[PDB]
């Protein structure tokens, strides 16, 4: 990897932070730079463009007057100052380099060949929500919760911030048939996921099932028994 | 998973998407990894693999205090200038090797990696300079070059040229105009008796 | 101000058989020098975007033979001769005609591994009384190991259709059986939960010859 983004993190709406993209391995001063973001679930959205000589700069309509892009060729780095942040600015921010060079005063890429170099991206989450540990509740198996010889059960990891949480079963002894779901952002601004697992219906009393929930941002480790 | 016994990832770094222009040649210190030079030397991947001051058959059983990897892109015509005591545009204004150079020059054709059908004009080379570069010197200034007679006053124009020009790397180029990637190993030996190394 | 239109939205593929994605532009992308300023990018799961095609029909560095771009002016297409497992991801097209002022992408095209249809096994979970004391009540419905992904869950509380009070989330394709799993979480205040008796989860899926309804009563076993 030849481009590396940094600086992303958690920020409250109306606030600011700066991103930095550090080039290595090639001549940073010879290529132009782009910032491209991907909102959670959504697709790719271009943000801004800076020329090689830092002389021609274009933003998109959504970020004008709020984002300012800059570069320091001596330090092989690309900067993005994000002011007046909104919640919808939450996204993974990539830096990428389009091929080609600018001539004269008119900005236009000669011998273009695409964005052949992309960074790894840095994640920015804009939310006023407060850090909170999860509340783990059990999804206990029934007999109408058993299909044709096997039974489903799980844990509900509810109301927590920020991402992520890790969930194993029996401290990793139970792996087959597990399904931890992607978290969802509730109306409150808190996250909530579910982890389920299909066990044989002949071993609800003879086998103990305990999901292990870990939320490092709050130091909260919780183990929950799931019993009928 | 990371240890000083991990072999140096030359395969990965050599295969990178982009290299540095020869005028701003990039230099890495190979450190805290095991370099098996036979895996390079016995891979028929490289067109040029010529060593100086050391026999390439005995690179693996030598002791090195410091190893440097200088990398850049030039055209196949110019690869013969990456050698001690050579002359030309590259050796004089871009990358000079010293007469007492103790190391290896590795080069290979990178047409499929660096040539673009649109034309790749982002690899540059230095064309003008007041004096020749001292060995291992690197010049990245963009001062307007004065032809020789009339002044320039730091402005471009007649007899006042920008010192850097772009290569025109397209895949339909001749082999001599095609981009070649170059890696130059610089060795510093361990002062030690024969009995140890 | 050029609108990219990719088709389809989702595209299952069999490893070893061809595949085609289409990108349509609102205006011609053929420049007066004879190049079509349109790029193709691939975003493998949990990975950065990757350049596939530049200038309409030319492969980027390292891209295998299997990939090839074509089309001119306004209708372009990608073509994988032999799709292979690792090609799973999201493919975006991008017009480059108006660089560097605007860089417009398409909607993307999610790529699945094609497999036989699989009816989701449905399981419903009442809100645990431990949660019930918090103040809220989450009823959970689980669709397990199904294909394709297109699935509709509906919550009926005393046969009344509920809307705008539940969220769902689906796992990415499993690497061994190519299936999905989907959880729908009906969240209600404890008050609203107790005032109604029959809570039903209604699942419509292609694999099911008839919609499956899983239901329960507040007091049962
Ligand atoms: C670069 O990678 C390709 C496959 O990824 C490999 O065949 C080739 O040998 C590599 N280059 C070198 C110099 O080893
Ligand atoms: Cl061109
Ligand atoms: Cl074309």
């Amino acid at each position: 990897v030849q481009l590396v983004e940094s600086g992303g993190g958690l920020v409250q709406p109306g606030g600011s932070l700066r991103l930095s993209c550090a080039a290595s391995g090639f001549t940073f001063s010879s290529y132009s730079m782009n910032w491209v973001r991907q909102a959670p679930g959504k697709g790719l959205e271009w943000v801004s463009y800076i020329s090689s000589s830092s002389s021609t700069i274009y933003y998109a309509d959504s970020v004008k007057g709020r984002f300012t892009i800059s570069r320091d060729n001596a330090k092989n780095s690309l900067y993005l100052q994000m002011n007046s942040l909104r919640a919808e600015d939450t996204a993974v921010y990539y830096c990428a380099s389009p091929g080609g060079i600018t001539a004269a005063g008119t900005s236009v890429l000669f011998g273009y060949y695409g964005m052949d170099v992309w960074g790894q991206g840095t994640t920015v989450t804009v939310s006023s929500a407060s850090t909170k540990g999860p509340s783990v509740f059990p999804l206990a198996p029934s007999s109408k919760s058993t299909s044709g010889g096997t039974a489903a059960l799980g844990c509900l990891v509810k109301d927590y911030f920020p991402e992520p949480v890790t969930v194993s079963w029996n401290s990793g002894a139970l792996t087959s048939g597990v399904h931890t779901f992607p978290a969802v952002l509730q109306s409150s601004g808190l996250y909530s996921l579910s982890s389920v697992v299909t066990v044989p219906s002949s071993s609800l009393g003879t086998q103990t099932y305990i999901c292990n929930v870990n939320h490092k941002p709050s130091n909260t480790k919780v183990d929950k028994r799931v019993e009928p | 998973h990371h240890h000083h016994t991990n072999l140096c990832p030359f395969g990965e770094v050599f295969n990178a998407t982009r290299f540095a222009s020869v005028y701003a040649w990039n230099r890495k210190r190979i450190s805290n990894c095991v370099a098996d030079y036979s895996v390079l030397y016995n891979s028929a991947s490289f067109s040029t693999f010529k060593c100086y001051g050391v026999s390439p058959t005995k690179l693996n059983d030598l002791c090195f205090t410091n190893v440097y990897a200088d990398s850049f892109v030039i055209r196949g015509d110019e690869v013969r200038q990456i050698a001690p005591g050579q002359t030309g545009k590259i050796a004089d204004y871009n990358y000079k090797l010293p007469d007492d150079f103790t190391g290896c020059v590795i080069a290979w054709n990178s047409n499929n990696l660096d040539s673009k059908v649109g034309g790749n004009y982002n690899y540059l080379y230095r064309l003008f300079r007041k004096s020749n570069l001292k060995p291992f010197e690197r010049d990245i200034s963009t001062e307007i070059y004065q032809a020789g007679s009339t002044p320039c006053n730091g402005v471009e124009g007649f007899n006042c040229y920008f010192p850097l020009q772009s290569y025109g790397f397209q895949p339909t180029n001749g082999v001599g105009y095609q981009p070649y990637r170059v890696v130059v190993l610089s060795f510093e030996l361990l002062h030690a008796p024969a009995t140890v190394c | 101000d050029i609108v990219m239109t990719q088709s389809p939205l989702s595209l299952p593929v069999t490893p070893g058989e061809p595949a085609s994605i289409s990108c349509r532009s609102s205006q011609s992308l053929l420049h007066s020098n004879g190049y079509n300023y349109l790029d193709w990018y691939l975003q493998k799961p949990g990975q950065s975007p990757q350049l596939l095609i530049y200038l309409g029909s030319n492969r980027a560095s390292g891209v295998p033979d299997r990939f090839s771009g074509s089309g001119s002016g306004t209708d372009f297409t990608l073509k994988i001769s032999r799709v292979e497992a690792e090609d799973v991801g999201v493919y975006y097209c991008m017009q480059a005609l108006q660089t560097p002022i605007t860089w417009t992408f398409g909607q993307g095209t999610k790529v699945d591994i094609k497999r036989t249809v699989a009816a989701p096994s449905v399981f419903i979970f009442p809100p645990s009384d431990e949660q019930l004391k918090s103040g809220t009540a989450s009823v959970v419905c689980l669709l397990n190991n199904f294909y394709p992904r297109e699935a509709k869950v509906q919550w009926k509380v005393d046969n009344a259709l509920q809307s705008g009070n539940s969220q769902e989330s689906v796992t990415e394709q499993d690497s061994k059986d190519s299936t999905y799993s989907l959880s729908s979480t009906l969240t209600l205040s404890k008050a609203d939960y107790e005032k109604h008796k029959v809570y039903a989860c209604e699942v419509t899926h292609q694999g099911l010859s008839s919609p499956v309804t899983k239901s329960f009563n507040r007091g049962e076993c």
